[PDB]
């Protein structure tokens, strides 16, 4: 899922807070 | 925190407590 590629990516190598912001 | 860009590194939790924050917190601009 896209929560799950996010979850994945930020846990990984990580993510822009405004990638989150765009998702909630 | 800072809206305009920020590179974070969580999982979990973590994620949801900063999805939660920056959702919430989307008062600034």
């Amino acid at each position: 899922q896209l929560y799950s590629a996010l979850a994945n990516k930020c846990c990984h190598v990580g993510c822009t807070k405004r990638s989150l912001a765009r998702f909630c | 925190d800072s809206w305009m860009e920020e590179v974070i590194k969580l999982c979990g939790r973590e994620l949801v407590r900063a999805q939660i924050a920056i959702c919430g917190m989307s008062t600034w601009s």
